[PDB]
């Protein structure tokens, strides 16, 4: 009853996925095309009911409509974890090298 | 006639919000056809009180007076968000973004430190129906949000953290861990406060108005340590209006 | 605190001045050898 | 082991060609990057924006692709964010903006070669060092 | 939780005679947040040891 | 598998886990040792037989890391939390015990399979009985350690006793001086060919 | 910087009572030096006061009476017997060196004063208490995990990044 | 207790300071 | 006989005592009040915020400290280098948890200890003395401005200045070496120097002198007591221990000169503390300990590790632990 | 602060036993004078 | 049994102060 949520979450599509709604902004280096614009994006309109709501976001020129299509398959959506949101963590965790 | 950053420097009226002058007793009105954004948000605190806990039951305990110990690094300021007219002529202000937190600890007597984030994060504040013009009666009462004190990377003294560190008492091997299942797992809470804004003074000609405020909100609960103080907030506050 | 300001500076001042005035007084001549 | 022309042998383009230094070249190189980019970039880390390194697997998925010769020479002319959408001429130093970066204004062509030789061959002589940061120092 | 209840000696006789709060701000009788001056419990200790 | 022989298979009896002024018996400790619990036995979630990596002797503490037969890291105890690739969430690991105790008993929590993974750091896995001594939970030598200790520190102590009285046995009669009519001569270079016998003077 | 890390030796009673003879020593020795230096009889006419000393003479060289009461008066005690004076010298370096030599005896058999029972306890039931005593085992807890692969190669030990003690950033 | 403890020993040290000091051996010449 | 002329005679007088002097009229207050402040802080002083960022380290005995884990802790990262006497504190609470403490100590006891050194010069120019006694006690004073003062300055805040505790001083040496690489460093090696080589000469003199004591008693009794205060002839025999340290080694290696020999005695230590104090007050503006990391590879380029690199191993753990909640960004660049 | 009750006793003994010894030694000599 | 743990160091300075005074006071008798 006394659970460390983070780690709970490292037992969710969290720990194989980028998380739309969770995961640091620096993830989104691993795929092509992504870091930093459309990253950027997909961070402020967070948080999202499913991973193809992202297609959704207004703005979007079909190249990045493209690129996100490309990459839906390396995408989720889990519960917003505040400890991870908070603090703007999602910009910057703490972690460089 | 602005004052100059060396002028502030070193004074504490960098921890001061603008004032207005004691004859701006105007009204500023609203026309629901126009938009407006609150540009700058200044929340000054004067007095900070803490609830007692009195062991007993029927005595409820009062809240007491403390002393500050951090310096003049307590304002909210450069707050800015929408200010909104609804259907029955109330206004509401959104947050946006600002500096809007500072932490604060003050002292009880008998010398416990209470630490605590002072905030209006997400604030969410609506007057009355029918404003129709902001007075020196107008009231804006709402409610924002209070993360947590400390954030998940926050290692505390032995180590242990909730996104960092260790997950046991490492300098106890083989101590019965069931004892310290508080200490070793950190909790991120998320709790809501309230807080009334009461206007006092309004310039007509430059949009801005000011006045008192009053907020209650959580202390720090030390990731889950212990159990947080009930705490009171008053000050006072500066804000300035444009036709956004 | 604003009289307790004042007091340090008048404690301090006051152990200065006994300091730049006990060595105006003559102190190359107090040695046991030799005296001016 | 030594350097040999295995390890001094990179790809040239995407196309898949492949170009062979000379250690000439690679000591050249190396020079080359200690004088114009490790006060940044020493040990394959980016010390200003660290979420950015110079590992070939960065550089593969880099918009262009840049784990090449070709690509990397580009770079240093006409400089991109990661995904390719913005030139940063202005805060990166380049031949594009050597006025305000007055290092990059001796730089010769076949210098440019010599540094992209560099960068490429140097994770295959280190290995996780290069851009693993303090970790494997 | 009186005094009597815990054991103390002396501080009943520095309350007996007008000492009754202290410098961290509690007082005998109660009242938090309270500034006594020196002549506190503990100053009216310091001077016994002067 | 007799408990007897696993009760030594466990770092609590290395007597070299100990500390100076942890004081007392090694009960005090860990407590009183009532039961060995069962062997162990962890799987990742493709089923590899997962082993940890025990502590040596000089640590103090030390980090929870899952290996295979081949040595290869498969699972950990992450400390930092947001760039894991090991952790016991990720990878599923259970523990299932053979033996003992707990003999039969398989745990997937994430969090009880963690804890018993702190203990097998140690070795084999025991229950204690920590409240009859109010055991504290740090490791205290054993009889083998204090009597090292002391017979070795004693020992070097009683060097400088030889040292000491084997100089005032063939230093006696300077003891409480040396002569107050020795010469320079005695004393000075080149004086005798050979050094304090008087009989060689050239 | 392994007996820091490992052993925790600054915080050993016998290390500590070396550091105070080594330094003590050093005290003794460049006091005594320059007490003499500065309480010598002028032997000599000239501004070198070296060539004045004679290494037959019976005259001591400088005054035990002049440097008694200097520092009697600088510092409350001084010396008053040169015997015991020059013995001290020999106890107080040697001294310190045989018990650093018993402490480090002791950690032959990583029996070390590592820590102190009572600071554990409240800081594990208490996470605001915080001491420069929890604070030097972070620091050694930092050296032994990132020091002890590359220092013990035949342990094999591979510890991939998630598992490192650091602090936030760094 | 042991706060008590080590402000005693502490105590009994500046005293001795006292003594070593003001009722010393006065050392006599010759 | 006039008043002012009749207390300098007192101030100045070689009957005190206790020497006063000029000198001892700034000491004696400000070392009291830095005496008096320390003993009352380590024993009941709060805990104070000295990283600034609002973590309190708990330094005092009555706060669950004991003799080697009680401090008084510096003062507030938040101050830096500002001054922060009390007067400034909106009152003592503030004061405490900002470490307001350490700053009256330590500028009290500077004042106080520079004066001691020249009350040293004072007293010999009264008593006929030659004057340098307190040019080897600069050597120590150097030393202790250096990390109460010197270290603080150059990296800007005075919650870097050194704790004044026990374990405090060790996690100032631990931190130091992380950031300094100090052993790496010649100044420190030429403190070992002196250091090792003044409990070196220490012995060897006190040895040498002990040796060499003329039988002046019986057994039953202290050779002690065979000088007696202000007799004029030596108490041992100096030609007799040159006889047995010149053959020991070598005769030219061996002082026959009392004068040289004592005048070695004192420059060794307080010159190689000199530089050692100079090492740490250099390192304060970051010029540090010799670098070889990887500075061996192999023809391919291969790091080959060398002592230096598993030094850095270990510099690299005291570095990322370190005032663990404090830093933001990359790089720790004070 | 949970201590080691026997640290008391301990430390009571280590000073007044081998204190007492140099005090006893003292007084008897200045007897003798 | 669940003594007073205060009592060893009561019974055992009871026990000395007292019994060392005496101590000293006869020594120093002997040696005159
Ligand atoms: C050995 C040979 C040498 C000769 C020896 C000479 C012998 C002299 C020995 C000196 C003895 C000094 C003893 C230490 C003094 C420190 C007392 C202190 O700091 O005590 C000061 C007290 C303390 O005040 C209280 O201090 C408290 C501190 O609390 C702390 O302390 C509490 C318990 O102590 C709790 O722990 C609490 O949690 C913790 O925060 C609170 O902050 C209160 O708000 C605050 O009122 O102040 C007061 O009211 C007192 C008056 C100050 C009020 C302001 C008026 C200013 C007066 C100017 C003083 C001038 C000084 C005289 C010099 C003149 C020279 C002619
Ligand atoms: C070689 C001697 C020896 C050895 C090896 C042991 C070993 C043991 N005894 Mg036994 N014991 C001994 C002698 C010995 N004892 C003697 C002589 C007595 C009578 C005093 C006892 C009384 C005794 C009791 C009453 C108990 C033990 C117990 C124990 C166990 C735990 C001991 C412990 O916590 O150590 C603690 C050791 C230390 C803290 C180290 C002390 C060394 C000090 C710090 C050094 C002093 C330094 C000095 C002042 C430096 C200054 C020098 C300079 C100025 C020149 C262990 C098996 C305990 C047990 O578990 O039994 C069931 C128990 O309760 N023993
Ligand atoms: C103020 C700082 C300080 C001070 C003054 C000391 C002082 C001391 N330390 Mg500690 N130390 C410190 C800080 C400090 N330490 C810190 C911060 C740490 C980190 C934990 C350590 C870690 C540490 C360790 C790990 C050890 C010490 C040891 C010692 C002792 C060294 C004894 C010695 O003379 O060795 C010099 C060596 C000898 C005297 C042995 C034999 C010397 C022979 C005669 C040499 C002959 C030379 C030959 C003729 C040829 C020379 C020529 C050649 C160079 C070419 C001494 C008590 C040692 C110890 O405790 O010893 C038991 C030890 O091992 N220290
Ligand atoms: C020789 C006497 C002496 C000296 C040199 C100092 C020096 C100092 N004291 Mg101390 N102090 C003293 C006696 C002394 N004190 C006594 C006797 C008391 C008790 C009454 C105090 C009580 C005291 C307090 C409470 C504080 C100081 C502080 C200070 C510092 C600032 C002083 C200042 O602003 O002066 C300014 C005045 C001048 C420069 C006069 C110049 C005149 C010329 C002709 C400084 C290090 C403060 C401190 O340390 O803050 C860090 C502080 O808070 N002192
Ligand atoms: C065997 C290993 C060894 C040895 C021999 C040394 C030796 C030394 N170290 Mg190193 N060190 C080591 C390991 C070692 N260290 C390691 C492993 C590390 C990294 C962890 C360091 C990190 C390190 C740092 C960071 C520092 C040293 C310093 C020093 C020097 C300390 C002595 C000194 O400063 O005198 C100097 C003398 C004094 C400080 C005396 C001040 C005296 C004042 C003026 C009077 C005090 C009055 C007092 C409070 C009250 C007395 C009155 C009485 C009635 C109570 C010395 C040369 C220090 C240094 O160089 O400082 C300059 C220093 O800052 N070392
Ligand atoms: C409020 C509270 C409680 C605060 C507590 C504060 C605090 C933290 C205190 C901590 C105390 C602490 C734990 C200290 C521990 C120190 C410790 C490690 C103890 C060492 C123990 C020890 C027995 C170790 C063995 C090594 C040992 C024997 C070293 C001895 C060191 C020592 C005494 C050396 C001599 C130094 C000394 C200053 C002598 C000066 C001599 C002097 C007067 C010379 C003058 C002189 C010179 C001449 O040449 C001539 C001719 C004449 C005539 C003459 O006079
Ligand atoms: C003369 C009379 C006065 C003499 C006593 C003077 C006091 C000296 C105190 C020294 C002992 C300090 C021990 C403190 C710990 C204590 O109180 O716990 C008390 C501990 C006992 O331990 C207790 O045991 C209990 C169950 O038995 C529980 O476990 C308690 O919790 C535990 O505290 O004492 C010891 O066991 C005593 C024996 C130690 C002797 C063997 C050590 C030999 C090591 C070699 C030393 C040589 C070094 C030479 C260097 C020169
Ligand atoms: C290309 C390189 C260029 C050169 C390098 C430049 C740098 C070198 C600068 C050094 C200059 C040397 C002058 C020294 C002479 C002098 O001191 O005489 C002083 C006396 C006089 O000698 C005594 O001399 C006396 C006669 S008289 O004074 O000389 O007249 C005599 O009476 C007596 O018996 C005899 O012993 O000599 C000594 O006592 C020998 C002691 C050695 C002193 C050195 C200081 C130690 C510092 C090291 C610190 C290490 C810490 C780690
Ligand atoms: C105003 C400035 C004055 C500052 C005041 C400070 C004064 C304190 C000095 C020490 C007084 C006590 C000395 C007692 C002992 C005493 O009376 O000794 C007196 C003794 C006199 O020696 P003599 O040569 O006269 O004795 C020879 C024969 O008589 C003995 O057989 O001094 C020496 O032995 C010097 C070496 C002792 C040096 C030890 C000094 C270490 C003291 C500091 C350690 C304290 C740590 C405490 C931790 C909190
Ligand atoms: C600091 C002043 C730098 C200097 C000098 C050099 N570079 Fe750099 N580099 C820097 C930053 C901040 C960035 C990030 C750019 C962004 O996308 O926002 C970079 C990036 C690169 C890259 C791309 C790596 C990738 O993973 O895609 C390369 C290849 C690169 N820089 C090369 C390079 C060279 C060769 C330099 C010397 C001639 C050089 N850089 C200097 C910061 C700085
Ligand atoms: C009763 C009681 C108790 C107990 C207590 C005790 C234990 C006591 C002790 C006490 C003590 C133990 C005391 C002390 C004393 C000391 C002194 C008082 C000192 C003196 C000193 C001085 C005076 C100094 C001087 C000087 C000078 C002046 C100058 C310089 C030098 C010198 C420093 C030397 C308790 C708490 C439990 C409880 C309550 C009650
Ligand atoms: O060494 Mn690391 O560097 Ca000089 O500051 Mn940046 O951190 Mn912190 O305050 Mn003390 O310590
Ligand atoms: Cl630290
Ligand atoms: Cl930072
Ligand atoms: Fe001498």
């Amino acid at each position: 009853e006394l659970v460390n949520v983070v780690d709970e979450k490292l037992g969710t599509a969290y720990g194989e996925k980028i998380d739309l709604n969770n995961t640091n902004i620096a993830a989104f280096i691993q795929y092509r095309g992504l870091y930093p614009t459309l990253a950027k994006l997909i961070v402020k309109n967070a948080p999202y009911e499913s991973v193809e709501d992202v297609l959704n976001i207004p703005g979007l020129t079909e190249r990045q409509k493209q690129i996100l299509r490309e990459n839906l398959e390396h995408f989720t959506v889990t519960e917003v974890e505040t400890a991870l949101v908070e603090g703007g963590d999602r910009y910057n965790n703490g972690l460089y090298k | 006639q602005t004052l100059t950053y060396d002028d502030i420097v070193g004074t504490g009226l960098a921890n001061k919000c603008p004032t207005l002058d004691d004859t701006a007793r105007g009204a500023y009105p609203i026309d629901s056809s126009q938009t407006y954004r609150i540009a700058r948000l200044c929340l000054q605190p004067t007095t900070f009180l803490v609830k007692e806990e009195p062991k007993n039951k029927r005595q409820e305990a009062e809240f007491v007076p403390t002393k500050l110990v951090t310096r003049e690094t307590t304002s909210l300021d450069q707050i800015q968000g929408e200010l909104k007219v609804n259907s029955d002529g109330s206004l509401t202000f959104v947050e946006e973004d600002g500096i809007d937190f500072q932490p604060v600890t003050v002292q009880m007597a008998g010398g416990e430190r209470i630490p605590l984030l002072f905030t209006v994060k997400n604030l969410v504040a609506s007057t009355q129906p029918n404003v129709t013009s902001i007075t020196t009666s107008t009231d804006f009462k709402g409610e924002f949000n209070v993360p947590s004190y400390r954030t998940a990377n926050f290692l505390d003294p032995k180590g242990r953290g909730l996104a960092s560190g260790y997950d046991s008492a490492i300098a106890l091997p083989q101590a019965k861990e069931e004892e310290l299942a508080r200490a070793n797992v950190k909790r991120f809470s998320l709790t809501k406060g309230q807080i009334s804004l009461n206007v006092a003074k309004v310039d007509g000609r430059t949009g801005e108005i000011a006045g008192t405020f009053e907020s209650e909100q959580l202390s720090d609960d030390d990731m889950g340590a212990h159990e947080p103080h009930e705490v009171k907030i008053q000050g006072v506050f500066y804000a300035s209006i444009e036709p956004a | 605190m604003e009289t307790l300001k004042i007091t340090v500076y008048i404690v301090v001042t006051f152990f200065v001045l006994l300091f730049v005035f006990g060595f105006l007084s003559g102190d190359p001549a107090r040695n046991p050898k030799r005296k001016d | 082991a030594e350097l040999t022309p295995e390890v001094l042998t990179v790809p040239l383009n995407s196309e898949g060609k492949t170009i062979t230094l000379t250690e000439k070249q690679y000591l050249e190189g190396k020079r080359l990057f200690q004088y114009a980019c490790a006060s940044c970039h020493v040990g394959g880390i980016t010390k200003t924006n660290p979420s950015l390194d110079l590992r070939t697997e960065t550089l593969a998925l880099a918009t262009p692709p840049r784990d090449n010769i070709e690509g990397l020479v580009d770079y240093m002319k006409n400089p991109t964010t990661y995904d390719g959408e913005q030139e940063i001429a202005e805060v990166h130093p380049s031949l594009r903006s050597a006025d305000i970066f007055p290092k990059m204004r001796n730089l010769t062509e076949k210098d440019l070669v010599a540094i992209a030789g560099h960068i490429l061959v140097e994770p295959k002589i280190l290995g996780d060092k290069w851009g693993g940061g303090k970790v494997y120092y | 939780n009186p005094m009597w209840r815990q054991g103390m000696f002396v501080l009943p006789f520095m309350a007996r005679l007008g000492v009754t709060g202290s410098w961290s701000g509690w007082s005998i009788t109660g009242e938090t947040g309270i500034d006594p001056g020196f002549w506190s419990f503990e100053g009216v200790a310091l001077a016994h040891i002067v | 598998i007799p408990e007897k022989l696993a009760f030594y298979d466990y770092i609590g009896n290395n007597p070299a886990k100990g500390g100076l002024f942890r004081t007392g018996p090694m009960n005090k400790g860990d407590g009183i040792a009532q039961a060995w619990k069962g062997h162990a036995v962890f799987r990742n979630k493709e089923g590899e037989e997962l082993f940890v990596r025990r502590m040596p002797a000089f640590f103090e503490s030390f980090p929870v890391i899952l290996t295979d037969k081949n040595g290869v890291v498969k699972a950990d105890i992450p400390f930092r939390r947001a760039e894991s690739k090991y952790s016991f969430e990720q990878q599923g690991v259970t523990v299932s015990f053979y033996g003992g105790e707990l003999n039969g008993q398989t745990f997937t929590d994430p969090p009880t399979v963690k804890s018993y993974a702190r203990k097998a750091i140690f070795g084999e896995i025991f229950e204690f009985d920590t409240e009859t001594l109010n055991s504290d939970g740090i490791f205290r030598t054993s009889p083998r350690g204090w009597f090292t200790f002391a017979h070795a520190v004693f020992a070097l102590l009683f060097f400088f006793g030889h040292i000491w009285h084997g100089a005032r046995t063939l230093f006696r009669d300077v003891f409480s001086g040396i002569d107050p009519e020795l010469s320079p001569e005695q004393v000075e270079w080149g004086f005798y060919q050979k050094v304090g016998d008087v009989t060689t003077r050239r | 910087l392994f007996f820091q890390g490992f052993h925790n030796w600054t915080l050993n009673p016998f290390h500590m009572m070396g550091v105070a003879g080594v330094l003590g020593g050093a005290l003794l020795c460049a006091i005594h030096g320059a007490t003499v230096e500065n309480t010598l009889f002028q032997d000599g006419e000239g501004a070198s006061t070296f060539r004045a000393f004679n290494p037959t003479q019976a005259e001591e060289t400088y005054s035990m009476v002049t440097a008694n009461r200097f520092w009697s008066q600088i510092f409350g005690i001084a010396f008053s017997n040169k015997r015991w004076l020059h013995f001290f010298m020999l106890f107080v370096p040697v001294t310190g060196l045989w018990m650093s030599a018993i402490g480090v005896v002791g950690l032959a058999l990583n029996l070390r004063s590592y820590d102190f029972i009572s600071q554990e306890i409240r800081a594990a039931e208490d996470p605001e208490f915080e001491t420069f005593y929890t604070k030097n085992l972070l620091l050694n807890e930092g050296i032994r995990a990132w020091m002890a692969p590359q220092d013990q190669p035949h342990e094999n030990f591979v510890f991939p990044e998630e598992v490192l003690p650091r602090g936030n950033a760094l | 207790m042991e706060t008590i403890t080590y402000v005693f020993i502490f105590a009994c040290i500046i005293a001795l300071f006292f003594f070593a000091i003001f009722f010393r051996e006065p050392p006599r010449i010759t | 006989a006039n008043l002012w002329e009749r207390f300098c005679n007192w101030v100045t007088s070689t009957d005190n005592r206790l020497y006063v002097g000029w000198f001892g009229v700034i000491m004696i207050p400000t070392l009291l009040a830095a005496t008096i402040c320390f003993v009352i802080a380590f024993i009941a002083a709060p805990p104070v915020d000295i990283d600034g960022i609002r973590e309190p380290v708990s330094g005092s005995l009555l706060y669950g400290n004991n003799i080697i884990t009680g401090a008084v802790v510096p003062s507030s990262n938040a101050i830096g280098l500002h001054f922060y006497p009390i007067w400034e504190a909106a009152s003592l609470d503030e004061w405490l948890y900002n470490g307001g403490p350490y700053q009256l100590i330590i500028f009290h006891f500077l004042l106080g200890a520079s004066c001691y050194m020249g009350r040293q010069w004072e007293l010999s120019y009264r008593l006929g003395m030659r004057p340098w006694i307190c040019v080897a006690y600069s050597a120590p004073l150097a030393s202790a401005f250096a990390v109460f003062l010197i270290y603080p300055i150059g990296q800007g805040s005075f919650s870097d200045g050194m704790p004044l505790g026990i374990s405090g001083t060790f996690n100032f040496m631990i931190v130091f070496q992380a950031e300094h690489n100090i052993l790496m460093h010649p100044f420190h090696q030429l403190g070992v120097a002196g250091v090792f080589g003044g409990a070196l000469f220490c012995a060897m003199h006190g040895s040498l002198v002990t040796s060499s004591l003329i039988r002046e008693t019986t057994e039953t009794e202290s050779a002690n007591y065979g000088y007696k205060f202000g007799q004029e002839e030596e108490t041992y025999n100096i030609v007799a221990a040159h006889g047995y340290f010149g053959r020991l080694i070598f005769q030219y290696a061996s002082f026959n000169n009392s004068r040289s020999l004592h005048f070695f005695l004192a420059a060794w230590p307080v010159v190689g503390v000199w530089f050692t104090a100079l090492g740490i007050s250099t390192m304060a503006f970051n010029l540090n300990g010799f670098n070889f990391n990887h500075s061996v590879i192999d023809a391919k380029g291969n790091v080959i590790n060398t002592w230096a690199d598993i030094i850095n191993r270990a510099n690299l753990g005291m570095e990322v632990m370190h005032e663990r909640n404090a830093h933001n960004f990359p790089l720790d660049l004070a | 602060m949970e201590v080691n009750q026997l640290g008391l006793i301990a430390t009571a003994l280590f000073v007044l036993v081998p204190s007492v010894f140099l005090i006893i030694l003292y007084v008897q000599t200045e007897s003798q004078q």
